[PDB]
């Protein structure tokens, strides 16, 4: 609808940096080789400041057993 | 212009000679991987240009998993992709993206070329080569075979008749009625009379702990059924591969539905075959679960007849 | 004299085929004296002499590189040859993804016809519409300027048989079809789905343009609702994928999408809008001069008499497809067979008509 349209609006204008994260490919199933690439990235876009942070539905990883079914 | 012709035949036998010498070399140093433990791969990709690619990484903290693979590749089943340039050891062209291949640990150079599949050959297929039923020695269940043989037989052999008149057979039964009659004794009758493989598979068979893993063992099932050619995959339920929900909420219940869309879809993806004849089953007493429209899906009906006194007696 | 010359041709000839043989079998030893190759992508340059790169022998490393390469090959986030114990950078070659045929399994446009199952054709005409149109020119739409769509979606009872009526419009199209099997994309290991979705995408708009077909989908299809994550985490995983390439920069340039699915009910609140599936088409029930059209091509190829009153057939027939009523032509078929005869009658597809109707829901 444009949600995400406008996030990415203003950090144009702003003069910082895009850093799109995928919140719900933070989910696993468990642990092995795969999931270490992204462990390193993080760190970096926080040093080089300034930078926005947008995390697309962490939802993935947020179910836990708050409904008891997870 | 005498002398240079003997010398030549002389030359030609000790060239064959020190040719013959190299032959023998080779022939020690590969038999020496061969001998167990072996790692035996699996090649990803055909391909014999472009090369690079990527596995593994660093660490720190947040996670999301990736993987790469390219030129050709083999993972080896630690868990390693590896890059190799062909050989004519073994031809690549005969190779295929997604072989079986024999490695030698040494060069990771593919030795040899295995069988075809890969994983397991279903996790409990059986086999029956030939049944120790026959359907001339019992009588009385006569009038459902007299409607079974006329549907399964009679396409393979009076084959010439079907391509005259210019319509194709069929490829699917379904049979219903009140479980324990003897309904499967007649279906294995048949299978011993045609000279078919007969293929039982139990529809909580397919069904795993695994994720996804039932439609592999199904398009496993159907690619072995291709080679034995003809054969008779028999499918006992339709309620264990006789639901599909069409309830809102069903979403937990995927694997159930994912497989039994599996078979339907591995029906309609491509236009009949006559090296398999399946035969359907029920084991309770009728479901709607659609999968009976084309005939590429199931579309003969046999009904279990209710019971004729006369009949009873026959078989007393 | 004459006798040597005799003979030097035959052993020549022999000697010459089994020496050439056991020539390549040397060949073949050079090789297995030959270093494995590692495989590993550059996070990034370090110094001239330092490289970052991320190896498959071990972890991650600090690796050296040949000085014997160009520095015209460094270029910035490349795939690397790396060697097995000197840990160096053999090779650099440019980053593209690595193509699927193992994903990526080929149906030919032109294995069937569009008159054999037709009769369904007012459906192909709509479909030809939104997806043809764009394809012959985008200048029209520029003209006016206006967003062309992505994606299209049948939905619906696979009366024609989903994948039929799929199958047939895809040789009309004549293009590079993707095709998808849903049930493969889910597998028993981590971000596979993920990997695999986003790939396949990626190959697309290199190779642009081309068609991806997803066949079945109900792998996706499904918004959880007891909120697990048993199975339903990847559900979760590839649900994310589909609306993250649409969330993204990317633009399905020339890339075309068509769904195909048997009940409609898990669809998300971002679809309604354009800008991923656009046109969502029905299925729709043949009119009797359809119907009659369908009978009447099934009919053509196959023996008969010298006289089928097809209307007849056309007023009990009702609430079918063109699949439905083709079993009904083959079911009259085989009662000939059974007559001994090339020659049908009125009454066998009268009879045939009823015997499907009753089998059926």
């Amino acid at each position: 609808c444009g949600k995400t349209m406008l996030a990415k609006a203003v950090a144009h204008h702003t003069t910082a940096a895009f850093i799109r994260v995928v919140g719900s490919e933070f989910v696993q199933k468990y642990l092995g080789e795969g999931p270490r690439m992204v462990r390193d990235v993080f760190r970096l876009a926080k040093e080089n400041a300034p930078a926005i942070i947008f995390i697309d539905e962490i939802d993935a990883i947020a179910t836990k057993r708050f409904d008891a079914q997870t | 212009e005498i002398k240079i012709m003997k010398s030549e035949v002389l030359r030609v036998t000790h060239e064959l000679q020190a040719m013959k010498d190299k032959i023998k070399e080779n022939s020690e140093k590969i038999k020496v991987n061969k001998t167990l433990p072996y790692l035996v791969s699996n090649v990803i990709e055909l391909l014999d240009v472009d090369p690079n690619d990527q596995e593994e990484d660093g660490a720190n903290i947040d996670l999301d998993s990736q993987r790469k693979g390219k030129c050709a590749v083999i993972k080896t089943s630690t868990r390693q992709t590896y890059f190799l340039p062909v050989i004519g050891l073994v031809d690549a062209e005969k190779l295929k993206p997604g072989d079986l291949v024999g490695v030698n640990k040494d060069s990771y150079l593919i030795l040899e070329t295995l069988p075809t599949e890969y994983d397991s050959r279903v996790k409990a297929m059986e086999v029956d080569e030939r049944p120790t039923e026959q359907y001339s020695d019992i009588g009385g269940l006569d009038k459902q075979i007299q409607e079974l043989v006329e549907a399964i037989v009679l396409p393979m052999n009076h084959k010439e008749k079907f391509e005259n008149l210019g319509i194709q057979p069929p490829k699917g039964v379904l049979m219903y009625g009140p479980p324990g009659t003897g309904k499967t004794l007649l279906a294995r009758a048949c299978a011993a009379q045609t000279k078919a493989t007969f293929l039982k598979l139990a529809g909580p068979q397919l069904v795993q702990m695994f994720i996804g893993d039932g439609a592999k063992l199904v398009r496993d099932a159907f690619a072995l059924a291709k080679e034995k050619a003809p054969s008779i995959i028999f499918i006992d339920e339709l309620d264990a591969i006789g639901t599909k929900r069409f309830d809102s909420e069903k979403a937990g219940d995927r694997e159930v539905q994912r497989t039994m869309l599996e078979l339907l879809n591995q029906l309609d993806g491509f236009q009949p075959n006559t090296q398999v004849k399946v035969i359907a089953a029920t084991n309770r007493v009728d479901i709607l679960d659609p999968a009976l429209l084309r005939s590429g899906r199931l579309d003969r009906k046999i009904e279990f007849p209710m019971p004729n006194e006369e009949a009873r007696a026959r078989i007393m | 004299h004459k006798e040597i010359d005799g003979r030097l041709k035959e052993l020549r000839e022999q000697l010459k085929e089994l020496t050439k043989q056991y020539e390549k079998s040397e060949n073949d030893l050079k090789a297995l004296q030959s270093v494995g190759q590692i495989v590993g992508e550059v996070l990034k340059q370090l110094t001239e002499e330092k490289f970052i790169v991320k190896a498959t022998n071990g972890p991650r490393y600090v690796v050296g590189c040949r000085r014997q390469l160009d520095k015209s090959k460094l270029k910035p986030g490349t795939r690397v040859a790396l060697d097995m114990t000197t840990l160096t950078i053999m090779r650099y070659l440019p980053r593209e993804v690595d193509p699927l045929v193992y994903n990526m399994s080929h149906e030919d446009p032109g294995n069937v016809s569009y008159s054999e199952i037709g009769g369904l054709s007012e459906q192909i005409r709509e479909l030809r519409e939104v997806i043809e149109l764009p394809l012959t020119n985008p200048e029209l739409f520029q003209r006016v300027g206006i967003i062309p769509p992505k994606g299209c979606l049948l939905y619906g009872p696979p009366g024609t048989g989903k994948t039929l009526l799929a199958r047939a419009v895809a040789s009309q199209l004549d293009c590079n079809f993707l095709k998808v099997v849903s049930s493969s994309i889910v597998d028993k290991y981590i971000g596979e789905s993920a990997r695999l979705i986003r790939e396949m995408f990626n190959y697309a708009r290199d190779h642009q343009p081309c068609i991806i077909f997803m066949d079945e989908i109900d792998a996706i299809g499904g918004r959880r609702f007891s909120e697990g994550t048993s199975a339903d985490r990847e559900i979760q995983r590839t649900l994310m994928e589909l609306l993250n390439q649409m969330d993204g920069f990317d633009t399905l340039h020339r890339v075309k999408m068509i769904m195909a699915t048997n009940r409609p009910d898990t669809l998300d609140p971002a679809l309604l809008r354009p800008g991923r599936l656009d046109r969502k088409i029905h299925i729709d029930l043949p009119n009797e001069q359809a119907r009659l059209d369908i009978l009447k091509i099934h009919a053509g190829p196959i023996t008969k008499h010298g006289e089928i009153d097809y209307e007849a057939i056309v007023k009990l027939s009702d609430g079918f497809n063109g699949a439905d009523l083709r079993n009904v032509c083959t079911e009259a078929g085989m009662f000939a067979i059974r007559a001994d005869h090339d020659f049908v009658v009125q009454e066998d597809f009268m009879k045939a008509v009823r015997k499907v109707a009753d089998s059926k829901k």
